[PDB]
């Protein structure tokens, strides 16, 4: 068990994003007490700040994280991942602060075939927005309402694949899963079984 | 299914030579024979049908010859991008056979290699693997002795060879050679070096680098 | 302009199915036979059988009888190869070519490039690029491909407008069951500072594309 600060705060004041000299402090966290910024940036590099581009390895630094207690949010991820693996074990986000003071779940323009967070149970407050993810399916069949532990909290999922697309190229629920939905195609990636 | 051998298997020829190859069928296929040459990488081309017809474009070089069960292909005289496996096929009916081929490779003079080291990238070695690579650029004949010295210390186990194929144009040929370490045993040594003894070299050349340096 | 084009190779694990597709143009398949032809890596060609699109006659080679069918959609345009209960030994190129009217035999006169098939029980991964750095007259830099699965990759260099004093290195397969390979180009030395020399990488078997500035060390 160990928090750690967010991306803003502490050793992360002035960071725009998780990136490569900062990541180290990461190391075993199992709460982010605050938000965390995942940037094209990042990934590139940053020339001002001194800032080498990040190995995307580097990101499984982060599968000890079970808890957000701000908001998440991903606009650059490694093309090469079909899904948000170093968050596999991230259980809740409870958005006690918010992007732009209404978000607690942004996944934005990656090139991800799943969401794959089998761990998440809650997203507290906060709205969640998933945009862009061109290549991006199942999102639609989690039952959001579910997770969430504020009335009026919204879901809303804009300009992924295709629901026709996801269904003709079976990038659908496994069999095995339950109407709650699911993260993935695996049975692993289901909310519940049958 | 009619059997189809082909001979030679191999053959190294100079520009210029005369080429014959044979193909004999288990029975009579009157003259239902094509050729076709293949290229690395590339898909086969027919040369040759009705065993002597020259298909549309082919240059002249190429002939072909016989009925029954014994068939020729002729290359009157050898060009360098004539480089290629050669193959006979039983061309009526099902299943339409195809020799086993015969590869034709290129003679000329003696050329030595032009030789190169590549250290690892930074961005490897980050990563904790060490790549070095030797390279041997443009050379005559094949046969080449490539050997990796670390801190003199002769390498073994540890390397792996890729050459290309013969040019098209020159008849030579280019040879890669990756030495492998971990980038613990990368940084404990010094000195990186690749010797190579060829027909084209006098005596071995070495190409090496200090790491770090 | 008559060209045949196939698609649809990659990694199939031992049991699993794949269909190949052949793209015709500058021709109909309807009123043509096209055949099935593949080669195993440094081996002959094996035929495999053929189809007449118009009618949909096919006839297969005994050793593929029952496993692999031929079909065409004639309003495509295209051929397709159906490969069921694939094994470790089917691992091989495989061409569509268009059997020649210059005569009653069945002599092939255009061919496609071919698809590669990899039959195993291992997994995909796409490359790992590092540069070979220049300056070490003429001087020598490149891109070292490393660590991918199945075959194969192709290298280009400045999206293919630099094509002279390339090599592009068979690949040789790793102790660890990974394929690697460099590219290399000899370029005056002169260039360096005023030429940028990229490497572009095609995996498609995993759908990877990958782009690589390789320049002088600092
Ligand atoms: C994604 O690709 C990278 C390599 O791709 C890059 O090569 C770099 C050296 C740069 O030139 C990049 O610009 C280029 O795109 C792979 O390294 C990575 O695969 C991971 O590699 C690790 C080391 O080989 C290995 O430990 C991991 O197991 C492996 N990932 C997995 C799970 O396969 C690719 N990431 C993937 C496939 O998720
Ligand atoms: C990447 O993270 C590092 C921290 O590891 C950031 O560096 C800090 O930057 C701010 C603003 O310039 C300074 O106040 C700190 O002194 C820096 N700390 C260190 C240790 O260097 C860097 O800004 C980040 N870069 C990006 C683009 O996110
Ligand atoms: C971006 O994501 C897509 C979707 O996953 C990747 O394309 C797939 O690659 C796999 C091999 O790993 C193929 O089997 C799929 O058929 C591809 N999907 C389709 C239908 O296009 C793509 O590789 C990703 N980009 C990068 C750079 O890795």
């Amino acid at each position: 068990r160990k928090v750690c600060n967010g991306i803003g705060i502490g050793e992360f004041k002035d960071s725009l994003s998780i990136n490569a000299t900062n990541i180290k402090h990461f190391k075993n966290c199992t709460s982010i007490s605050g938000d965390l910024h995942i940037l094209p940036v990042a990934f590139r590099g940053d020339s001002f700040t001194h800032t080498p581009p990040l190995d995307p390895q580097e990101l499984d630094i982060l599968k000890t994280v079970k808890e957000i207690t701000g908001f998440l949010l991903i606009q650059a991820w490694p093309e090469n991942r079909t899904d948000l693996h170093a968050f596999e074990n991230l259980e809740i986000i409870r958005g006690r602060t918010k992007q732009h003071g209404q978000f607690s779940l942004a996944v934005v323009s990656l090139n991800i075939t799943s969401l794959g967070l089998r761990s998440l149970k809650e997203i507290s407050d906060g709205d969640v927005i998933i945009s862009g993810n061109k290549n991006l399916c199942y999102a639609n069949t989690i039952n959001w309402k579910k997770l969430f532990g504020t009335s009026g909290q919204k879901t809303k999922i804009i300009s992924n694949r295709g629901e026709n697309s996801c269904k003709a190229t079976g990038q659908v629920c496994h069999a095995l899963c339950s109407p709650e939905g699911c993260w993935g195609p695996e049975p692993r990636d289901c909310v519940s079984c049958r | 299914d009619i059997q189809m051998t082909q001979s030679p298997s191999s053959l190294s020829a100079s520009v210029g030579d005369r080429v014959t190859i044979t193909c004999r069928a288990s029975q009579d296929l009157a003259t239902d024979v094509a050729w076709y040459q293949q290229k690395p990488g590339k898909a086969p081309k027919l040369l040759i049908y009705s065993a002597s017809f020259l298909y549309s474009g082919v240059p002249s070089r190429f002939s072909g010859s016989g009925s029954g069960t014994d068939f020729t292909l002729t290359i009157s005289s050898l060009q360098p991008e004539d480089f290629a496996t050669y193959y006979c096929q039983q061309s009526e009916p099902e299943p339409y056979t195809f020799g086993q081929g015969t590869k034709v490779e290129i003679k000329r003079t003696v050329a030595a290699p032009s030789v190169f080291i590549f250290p690892p990238s930074d961005e490897q070695l980050k990563s904790g693997t060490a790549s070095v690579v030797c390279l041997l650029n443009n050379f005559y004949p094949r046969e080449a002795k490539v050997q990796w010295k670390v801190d003199n210390a002769l390498q073994s186990g540890n390397s792996q060879e890729s050459v290309t194929e013969q040019d098209s144009k020159d008849s030579t040929y280019s040879l890669s050679s990756t030495l492998t370490l971990s980038k613990a045993d990368y940084e404990k040594h010094k000195v990186y070096a690749c010797e190579v003894t060829h027909q084209g070299l006098s005596s071995p050349v070495t190409k090496s680098f200090n790491r770090g340096e | 302009e008559v060209q045949l084009v196939e698609s649809g190779g990659g990694l199939v694990q031992p049991g699993g199915s794949l269909r190949l597709s052949c793209a015709a143009s500058g021709f109909t398949l309807s009123g043509d036979w096209i055949h099935w032809v593949r080669q195993a890596p440094g081996k002959g060609l094996e035929w495999l059988g053929e189809i007449s699109a118009a009618g949909g006659y096919t006839d297969y080679a005994d050793s593929v009888k029952g496993r692999f069918t031929i079909s065409a959609d004639t309003s495509k345009n295209t051929a397709y190869l159906q490969m069921n209960s694939l094994r470790a030994e089917d691992t091989a190129v495989y061409y569509c070519a268009r059997e020649s009217r210059v005569s009653f035999e069945a002599a092939m006169d255009y061919w496609g490039q071919g698809t590669l098939v990899t039959v195993s029980s291992a997994s995909t991964k796409g490359p790992s690029v590092f540069p070979l750095a220049p300056s070490s007259g003429t001087a020598a830099l490149g891109c070292l491909v490393k660590d991918y699965f199945p075959e194969p990759v192709t290298v280009s260099w400045n999206s293919g407008a630099l094509t002279s004093g390339v090599h592009t290195f068979p690949a040789v397969l790793q102790s660890s069951g990974l394929y690697s390979l460099s590219s290399v180009v000899t370029v005056p030395s002169s260039s360096l500072g005023t030429q940028t020399y990229i490497c572009n990488v095609n995996h498609k078997p995993s759908n990877t594309k990958v782009d690589k500035k390789v320049e002088p060390k600092s």
